[PDB]
């Protein structure tokens, strides 16, 4: 987290895909070791397909520079977010912005 | 020669972690040789325990993950480094943490032997979400001085150990921050001489008498190679 | 039957125990049973792994056994998943919860038991048990073993009349209680009988 | 609104704290600015060139 | 560059400091008042150099 | 003929079968450095044995996070495939 | 075509060192030299090493 | 008042265990009776070597069960408690018996 | 040097 | 937990009033302690008479 920043981390470490935004907003039910599962509020939610939405979380792995791309769940269990919201933190990302 | 001594005279406790200690009476100019020395063996010279080898069950190495926890493996090793133990008897305990059920594993939550003490009861370790998740590590503490580090410590460590064995880098110092200032001493027939006001912060687990103690005890013993040869 | 054995005449002194618990007469020989079990067990399983020694000591009901192998990484396979296998089933044979450990055996050629598992192995492969000895010995040495001697004994090259033969390098003494004298025996179960094979190496005096 | 904001905190306004020599106990003269730079890791490792 | 601004600092004068115009038997104790506090590193002084 | 991934190692001793399984291939996780094998894989007619066993470079350490393997529908042993 | 195919994953954690590179944001460059004690380090008068 | 009853087959062990259960006792409560040593149980066994027959051919085996009586004369809240997490090294059955 | 420790010679072990 | 007694090595006369105390080895850290505790003794604490 740059203590001196000029604001646009956030747009770079979202607009860059390497944090796990969330397509539809909701609560969350958090299993996590595995997966973030992500109970999605009635007005997002279509009228079939009951669905909640389960994020995928790329754990530790190879980068083209040989580097460690992995991410972690930034959101607890039980916990509101929106939709555009991050849920899990990237390689150099800090709740969402961008940490060099 | 119309010197003095210094003594321990208000040892005052702000807390338990951040506590100042006076010295009186110092001669003229001796302050800052006594507060810089005294700083530097106290920041460098300390004996504290610390964590050196995690054993969780149903792990592979430190990168993995595991089942209904928050932190990953790393998190969980870089909280345990962290960790604040204080044992009386022994130099080399092993503890035991064994916990289930959704909520956050604090370090109150070992099972403690007699004769070890853990001092930060609010030292939170992991974050258990599933209800039929458990975690049963089982933590090593030895006891040393300065940093001895994973890469040294591949080959050095003799007691050939199996392999499962987590390496826990060793920050063995529980000196964190020192600091001296030499006032003018109130004595009631002197205006010449000064009080030193060393402020220590400690892992709460050393006793400041007992640091400066030793302290002075290592620089006697190593001043004794100028006294006695030449 | 002239020789004392070397391991025996030393557990008091320089040598350990294998099995390392106390129990009471009532539970003695049950724990005993137990621990010959789950030895035979080990041996079993872990043969094409090179086991040396399985030490067993169990506190407050509860059987810790600590494998020394020259190859962990056959023992434990994929990161704790031999290992715990191994575990449950000593946990049952015991009848308590198991917790095995497992010590990698630096130098696998000065341990004797290991040596003599090789030379069995060989035999059983129909090498010259002769070549087999001297490799035996020979590499002990370079290692920095302070002497070693191998012995075989019967049907050697599947001749009628049986024999045995050895080879010492070094020192090796045997009436010297403070000596280090790793001994251990092996059994190559050939064609046309059994060959024993027995190994001492000599790693040094311990002086206390 | 850098020295305000340094009047927030209890800092002195100039930027510059006196300090200490860790060697020798004693100060530098003409006090020296201290403060926080974001520092990054660039990945031209010394052992991967040695 | 370090070296330069090292020396530029240190043979240099004010026209007031610690132990202002006052005589010296030597360079040793000039470095003596330097270090033990009594003076500073430039401070107009006359010496007697060899 | 083709080569072979068998940690019965040649020439080299007691230094070969370590950081592996009794069938070859280095057993996952471990604090290998180098010098290491972490695949034997050798073959014979190529006494005439040699050592293409893939092993760690030189000055490089690590832990052996993952191992991946769709090799000649056959690598097995007599089961763990 | 290609008969055995066996890729292995080490992952090698290189922390700091004298000789590595590290820089700010301004353009800054450096070659991180000597990685002093804690003791040795300019603290200000509240104690905190820099 | 609580009586402690060590017992095991090495010596040191045994010592070594002793001395732990001391520094236990000793820095929570206060007036540790003391690590007194009883006598030792040495249970000797004659066998015949020999697989078949040769009756003068023996070995004579023995297990010495060293023992070890530590009592603490103030049972205070701490003290008691702190042996419960305080487990004691392998091949040493301890014996604690308040009163 | 033992005007040193005779001056730290009051709080040591 | 225990620290490396040094040996005095070296006390090469130059003159009568000259000495160079060689000494090796201390801890790490521990050569500017000892040095810097004696300085300061010798420079501003010894006795004597003029």
């Amino acid at each position: 987290k740059p203590l001196v920043g000029t604001g646009m981390e956030r747009a770079v470490a979202v607009d860059s895909g390497v944090t796990a935004v969330a397509k539809r907003g909701g609560v969350v039910q958090y299993v996590d070791a595995s997966r973030i599962v992500i109970k999605v509020n009635e007005d997002e939610m279509y009228p079939g397909e009951a669905g909640i939405d389960i994020y995928n979380l790329t754990k530790y792995t190879r980068s083209n520079q040989n580097t460690c791309i992995n991410q972690m769940p930034c959101v607890s269990l039980g916990e509101p977010v929106e939709r555009g919201d991050v849920l899990a933190d990237g390689p150099s990302t800090d709740l969402g912005e961008l940490a060099l | 020669t119309e010197f003095l001594k210094p003594r321990l005279v208000d040892i005052e406790q702000v807390s338990s972690t951040h506590a100042k200690v006076t010295l009186e009476p110092l001669e003229r100019g001796f302050g800052h040789t006594l507060g810089n020395a005294l700083r530097r063996i106290l920041l460098s010279s300390m004996p504290g325990c610390a964590v050196t080898e995690v054993e969780i069950d149903g792990v592979l190495h430190e990168y993995s993950t595991k089942e209904g926890v928050q932190e990953d493996i790393l998190e969980i090793l870089l909280n345990l480094k962290g960790l604040a133990v204080r044992v009386q008897g022994k130099d080399e305990v092993i503890l035991t943490l064994n916990k289930s059920g959704i909520g956050p594993v604090t370090a109150a939550d070992i099972t403690h032997d007699g004769d070890v003490e853990i001092v930060k009861p609010q030292h939170v370790i992991c974050h258990l979400t599933d209800e039929n998740a458990s975690i049963s590590m089982r933590i090593k503490v030895q006891r040393g001085r300065g940093y001895v580090p994973a890469s040294t410590r591949i080959h050095s460590e003799e007691d050939e150990r199996p392999i499962g064995r987590l390496l826990v880098d060793a920050c063995y110092s529980p000196v964190e921050r020192i600091a001296y200032n030499v006032e003018a001493a109130r004595v009631e027939q002197r205006t010449d001489l000064d009080k030193l006001v060393i402020e220590m912060e400690t892992n709460g687990t050393i006793d400041p008498e007992e640091a400066i103690r030793r302290a002075a005890t290592i620089l006697a013993e190593q001043l004794e190679a100028f006294v006695d040869l030449r | 039957g002239q020789k004392v054995h070397p391991n025996g005449i030393r557990l008091g002194i320089v040598k350990p125990w294998n099995s390392t618990w106390f129990a009471n007469t009532k539970e003695f020989a049950d724990n005993l049973d137990s621990d010959f079990k789950v030895r035979q067990y080990l041996t079993k399983e872990l043969a094409k792994a090179s086991v040396s020694r399985i030490v067993i000591e169990r506190p407050a009901k509860s059987i810790r056994v600590t494998i020394h192998t020259a190859r962990p990484g056959i023992v434990i396979g994929k990161k704790g998943e031999d290992v715990e296998k191994l575990r449950k089933v000593v946990a049952d044979i015991a009848g308590v919860p198991a917790q095995i450990n497992i010590a990698e055996v630096r130098k696998p050629e000065l341990d004797a038991k290991l040596v003599a598992d090789s030379i069995t192995s060989q035999l059983e492969r129909r090498v010259m048990f002769r070549r087999a000895m001297k490799r035996a010995v020979q590499n002990a040495m370079r290692l920095g073993a302070k002497g070693i001697k191998v012995e075989v004994s019967g049907r050697l090259g599947g001749a009628e009349i049986a024999r045995t033969e050895w080879y010492r390098e070094g020192r090796v003494p045997l009436h010297t209680l403070r000596a280090d004298i790793d001994y251990n025996t092996s059994e190559a179960h050939t064609t046309y009988g059994v060959i024993g094979v027995k190994v001492w190496i000599f790693k040094g005096e311990i002086l206390g | 609104e850098i020295k305000e904001l340094l009047k927030l905190g209890d800092l002195p306004t100039s930027g510059q704290i006196r300090l200490y020599d860790g060697r020798t106990g004693e100060q530098f003269e003409r006090p020296v600015t201290v403060g926080y730079m974001y520092m990054l890791k660039l990945n031209h490792l010394v052992d991967d060139k040695m | 560059q370090d070296v330069v601004l090292g020396l530029y600092y240190m043979t240099r004068d004010c026209v007031n400091a610690k132990g202002e115009g006052m005589v010296l038997t030597g360079p040793k104790e000039a470095e003596r008042l330097y270090r033990s506090g009594l003076a500073s590193l430039h401070a107009r002084v006359k010496v007697r150099i060899t | 003929g083709p080569e072979e991934i068998t940690a019965d190692i040649p020439n080299v001793g007691e230094a070969a079968l370590s950081k592996l399984d009794e069938s070859g291939i280095v057993y996952i996780g471990a604090e290998v450095t180098g010098g290491d094998i972490l695949v034997g894989k050798v073959t014979p007619k190529g006494s005439d044995v040699k050592d293409s066993s893939l092993r760690v470079p030189n000055g490089v350490s690590g832990t052996v996070i993952d191992v991946q393997v769709f090799t000649r529908d056959g690598v097995e042993k007599d089961k763990r495939a | 075509g290609v008969l055995k195919i066996v890729k292995v994953y080490l992952a090698v954690k290189r922390r700091i060192q004298p000789g590595d590179k590290m820089a700010g944001r301004h353009g800054n460059k450096g070659v991180i030299s000597k990685i002093n004690p804690i003791e040795d380090m300019p603290y200000d008068e509240n104690g905190t090493p820099v | 008042r609580i009586r402690i009853r060590l017992k095991a087959f090495d010596h040191r062990l045994i010592d070594q265990a002793t001395a732990e259960i001391v520094e236990t006792a000793k820095r929570t409560g206060a007036q540790v009776r003391g690590p007194i040593p009883l006598p030792t149980r040495k249970e000797r066994f004659t066998v015949l070597i020999s697989p078949h027959v040769n009756k003068d051919a023996r070995d004579q085996y023995e297990i010495r069960t060293h023992l070890r009586l530590v009592d603490i004369v103030e049972p205070t809240e701490k003290t008691v408690d702190a042996l419960m997490r305080l487990d004691l090294a392998a091949g040493v059955d301890v014996q604690i018996s308040l009163g």
